[PDB]
């Protein structure tokens, strides 16, 4: 049966969306800024 | 008794290098920029209805401390703030699960199982083993017609000296030895850095030797039966081929040593120069 | 009859006697009846019967027992080779001082003692665990570090303070879960950040080598042989102490002229049959089982339940072997002892012990 | 704070007050405790595949 | 605190120990596969009539 692996170390590709999310939260943010900048009219 | 082969121990501990492996320099400085990134974004939508304060605040929640007093205080520097923590678990989460793995596949090696592990179908230069020259062992090699190949690596550095193989393997030299057992099982048992290979390789016994039909053959074999349904030989054993009495093994968790963790020290030692290097800084500044 | 050694089986209601690779064995038993009997000792007779002259049948016994002595009138498998009414007699049958009197023995082919049976228990996972997972050297390094440290933080404050300062500092490395105060001034918060981002790894550190010690797991139940406390003291440790043998043995014959000290405790624990014994194990109606491991060997590699093993094995009773009858004061002797030695010669032993020796649970 | 506290609740917060309801966040707390353990247990699998 | 600590790094260390022996069951590997020179009854197995 298949060995397995030594227990490499970590790099950016395996933690892919871990900052992908991120950013989309930030543009969330960013939306969400554009919205109160927009409420000043309520 | 039986053949049997002879090994020297691993000395386990020796599997740790540092505490900056797990991950690669790549996602340390990157995650070290991030932070600023997230800073920053907070302060410009605070800003835009405590800089420092902000960027301590966010700089801090990955090491779990509480320093810093700071908050959100619009609407989408809170919606932010939240999926900023929820990576932060993330990190240190997937921390533990590699440093867990480094320590689970931590198999340095299985030790070689009796004559059939196929490493001494044809051995490479990396295990070096042999038997004594002109030992009658070999004639179970010859005679048998199978192990003709190993005949031939085994005659690459046969060691002409029984009582040096011990040394051979105590050098590092020899790392496996075939022999037999008896007195292998005793060997080992001087001091616990030398083991065997548990494997039993041929089966057979020791026993008395006398001239064609003495008087005393059929006679003397019945006392050495006798005796031996007692307690004799076992007894005498325990007196002479259990010295030290020493246990086999484990695969030894391997517990860390200072040796290998205090690397974290130097940085403590250098967060403790900073100190200094820093004091004065912002005294002036004021 | 036998344990593997030695299978009877009955005939084939077509062909009449039964299969090949398998010697008839039929006699006037009971009241002339029939079976072929496949086994070890089968081969190991039909190999004889190749270099030597021809033998004759087969025949089972009556008198039941293993060989017995009662009476001076020994009862039996050699009962029936001291009135020669058999030349000899072959199976699985140990080798004593009482049975090697009358008739002689040739020499003994498979080694054998008596040894000790019982489920492996899981009973322990780690005895005491939550210091293993560290050296003495980081621990004195934390605390002196935290003892220099403190003093560090106090004598950067002079460019509450001294007692809580270190109660904090302590109470962050254990998950800094203590609800705490006063930290302030913006040139020594980085130090504690700095202690505070050793404390996490340290912490995760410390669980990750702790999540190994569990995956280690080498139970035993390591009690000794038959110079043991527990034998020794049958009740005064545990009530359900029970041992467990099968007497008309020459194990029981041993185990009794050696120790009756303890062979009178043992008396309530006789049994019927040989598997009873196994099965009243594997419910744990019997604490421990002793026997010959000649066939304690062979029954473990053959249940899935791989509890069912030895304590450490060869420490065991006595070191015997079995051999071969043959009537006394003849001359086959002669030819018959070079004749298993040449099989020695041939390596053809651990070929058919590879036949059917092996087990799953020999890993 | 709640949602904070499922993540190591590192966040610094305020505002906990009143005898009555301090024990409900004493068992969301407990909660979220052998949440977090279970999740990086079973993280601590997925890398030995 | 020091004590307590302990309780949860225990439970994660337990918890991760019932996922890694958490192995049901090894296929069975061909003819030679022990279990398959006598069968229990809770593997059952044959050919086609003939
Ligand atoms: C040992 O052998 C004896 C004799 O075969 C067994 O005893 C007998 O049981 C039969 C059945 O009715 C009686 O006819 C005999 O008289 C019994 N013999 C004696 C001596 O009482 C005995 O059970 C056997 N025990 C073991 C442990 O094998
Ligand atoms: C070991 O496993 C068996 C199987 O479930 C169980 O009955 C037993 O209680 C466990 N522990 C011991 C000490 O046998």
């Amino acid at each position: 049966e298949k060995n397995e692996v030594m227990s490499s170390q970590l790099d950016i590709d395996n933690m892919a969306g871990v900052f992908y999310m991120l950013g989309a939260a930030m543009a969330l943010s960013l939306i969400t800024f554009i919205s109160e900048h927009l409420f000043y009219w309520q | 008794q039986g053949l049997t082969i002879l090994v020297k121990k691993e000395i386990p501990r020796s599997t740790l290098d540092s505490f900056m492996q797990p991950f690669q320099s790549t996602l340390w400085l990157l995650v070290g920029l991030s932070v600023h990134v997230v800073a920053v974004m907070l302060y410009l939508l605070d800003r835009f209805s405590t800089l420092s304060s902000a960027m301590w605040f966010s700089w801090g929640v990955l090491l779990n401390s509480g320093i810093g007093e700071g908050a959100p205080r619009s609407f989408s520097a809170r919606i932010l703030g939240m999926v900023w923590a929820g990576f932060a678990m993330i990190i240190v989460a997937s921390y533990t699960a590699n440093l867990a793995a480094f320590l689970v596949l931590d198999r340095p090696e299985e030790r070689i199982t009796g004559i059939n592990d196929p490493r001494l179908r044809n051995p490479s230069d990396k295990f070096i083993y042999a038997t004594v020259k002109q030992s009658s062992v070999d004639i179970y090699f010859r005679r048998q017609v199978e192990l003709s190949t190993m005949y031939r690596h085994m005659e690459k550095h046969n060691y002409e000296s029984a009582a040096e193989a011990i040394q051979a393997v105590r050098d590092n030299k020899l790392h496996a030895f075939i022999w037999d057992s008896a007195v292998l099982e005793f060997e080992a048992s001087q001091k616990c850095d030398l083991v065997t290979t548990g494997e039993l390789f041929f089966r057979s016994g020791f026993g008395i030797g006398m001239r064609k039909d003495s008087p005393w053959k059929q006679q003397v074999s019945l006392s050495i039966l006798k005796s031996h349904e007692n307690g004799f030989m076992e007894d005498l054993d325990k007196t002479w081929v259990r010295y030290q009495e020493c246990d086999s093994r484990s695969n030894a968790p391997a517990t860390l040593t200072c040796e290998n963790m205090a690397g974290v020290f130097m940085l403590v030692a250098g967060g403790i120069v900073a100190g200094i290097f820093l004091i004065f800084i912002e005294i002036a500044y004021k | 009859e036998e344990a593997p050694f030695v299978i009877v089986e009955s005939v084939d209601p077509l062909s009449g006697t039964c299969m090949r690779n398998t010697v008839p064995c039929q006699k006037r038993i009971i009241s002339y009846i029939k079976k072929c009997c496949k086994g070890f000792c089968i081969d190991i007779l039909k190999k004889i019967s190749k270099s030597v002259k021809f033998t004759y049948d087969l025949y089972l016994v009556t008198n039941g027992k293993h060989g017995k002595k009662i009476n001076g009138t020994w009862n039996g498998m050699i009962g029936e080779v001291v009135m020669k009414r058999a030349y000899m007699a072959v199976g699985s049958l140990t080798i004593n001082e009482e049975r090697s009197e009358v008739v002689d023995f040739s020499v003994p082919f498979i080694e054998t003692g008596i040894s000790v049976m019982v489920s492996r228990s899981n009973g322990t996972v780690s005895p005491s665990a939550f210091l293993e997972p560290f050296s003495a050297c980081v621990w004195v390094m934390m605390f002196v570090m935290l003892l220099i440290v403190s003093a560090v933080a106090v004598f950067v404050f002079e460019y509450f303070t001294i007692g809580k300062a270190i109660w904090l500092l302590w109470g962050l490395v254990f998950n800094n879960s203590v609800p705490v105060q006063n930290p302030k001034g913006t040139t020594s918060k980085i130090m504690v950040s700095v202690w505070a981002f050793f404390a996490v790894i340290f912490l995760a550190s410390y669980t990750a080598n702790l999540a190994a010690f569990m995956i280690q797991e080498e139970y035993v139940d390591q009690v000794s042989g038959l110079s043991d406390k527990k034998f020794q003291r049958p009740n005064d440790f545990s009530p359900p102490f029970r041992f467990g043998t099968v007497p008309n043995g020459s194990t029981e014959r041993n185990i009794r002229n050696n120790y009756a000290e303890m062979h009178a405790y043992m008396g309530k624990f006789n049994q019927r049959g040989v598997d009873d014994a196994l099965l009243s194990l594997k419910t744990g109606k019997l604490d421990a089982f002793i026997y010959d491991a000649a066939v304690l060997n062979y029954m473990a590699g053959r249940d899935e339940g791989c509890k069912l093993v030895t304590i450490g094995s060869g420490k065991v009773f006595a070191s015997t072997g079995y051999g071969i009858a043959i009537q006394k004061d003849s001359g086959w002797k002669r030819q018959v002892d070079l004749a298993i030695l040449q099989l020695f010669g041939d390596g053809e032993m651990e070929e058919l012990e590879a036949l059917w020796l092996t087990g799953i649970c020999h890993n």
